[PDB]
């Protein structure tokens, strides 16, 4: 016995009843880059932080 | 005392080209007294880093 729907014996209509996550995707224009290597001694920012 | 400034070139005018010749016109950028001390702006490294 496990608590869990592994296999479900499914009428055709309610095939698409499983589609119910929401998902959030960039589009082609976007870019990801990664910026830690960035983290060096010598730069100094514009604006000062306090 | 070096200041930053928008000015125009002279374009006498020749009406009687012997007597503008015995003149002896000429132009220079040197000031013959500093600006009005209310007219200027003063810039640092900070204020054009910011």
């Amino acid at each position: 016995f496990i608590n869990k729907r592994i296999v479900e014996r499914v009428r055709v209509g309610q095939i698409l009843a499983v589609l119910n996550r929401r998902f959030v995707a960039y589009k082609g224009k976007m870019r990801i880059m990664d910026i830690t290597q960035s983290l060096k001694m010598g730069t100094k920012l514009a604006a000062p932080t306090v | 005392q070096v200041y930053m400034h928008r000015d125009m070139l002279p374009e006498p005018r020749l009406d009687d080209i012997e007597r503008f010749r015995q003149e002896g016109f000429y132009y220079t950028n040197m000031l013959e007294a500093p600006p009005e001390i209310d007219r200027v702006v003063q810039y640092t490294y900070e204020i054009a880093r910011l």
